[PDB]
């Protein structure tokens, strides 16, 4: 099928400052933020779309930090729940009224093993979309 | 197509 215009060219999100003392247990992480995916001008005959992320994951399986802050990942997960690590597919429906098709993602930072140390948060994730 | 870019600090 045909592919939609891709909207969301670029996606920024701005943890903004995390405390250490907030991110020393496992599992500790920063807040949710929303961040979403939208393409439009989607061609009659093409009903959906399918998101593939792909970025540079550490030992952990989320996405490593090209920061300096060491013990920190970065995690996306869907709308859902649904983590999705680099590798992991979505796909949605496109809608017919608008001829668009949205991605609501969510993204924070986490530490897996605890122990965030003092540091910068830095991570690409690339999405390449593909249509049916 | 698309590029998500996460930016913060530890402090
Ligand atoms: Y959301």
């Amino acid at each position: 099928a045909k592919p939609c215009t891709v909207s969301t060219t670029n996606a920024t999100v701005d943890l903004g400052d995390l405390y250490s003392f907030s991110l020393m247990s496992a599992g500790a992480a920063s807040a949710w933020h929303d961040v979403a995916l939208e393409l439009t001008n989607c061609p009659v005959g093409t009903s959906r779309v399918t998101a593939s992320f792909s970025g540079a994951a550490d030992s952990t399986g989320y996405y490593k930090n090209q920061g300096t802050a060491q013990n920190i990942q970065l995690e996306l997960q869907d709308d859902s729940g649904n983590t999705l690590n680099t590798g992991a597919t979505k796909t949605v429906q496109v809608d017919d009224s608008s001829q668009s098709a949205h991605f609501p993602l969510q993204v924070r930072a986490l530490t897996v093993n605890g122990g965030a140390t003092q540091g910068t948060i830095q991570a690409v994730i690339s999405i390449t979309y593909t249509y049916s | 197509d698309s590029t998500i870019t996460i930016r913060g600090y530890v402090r």
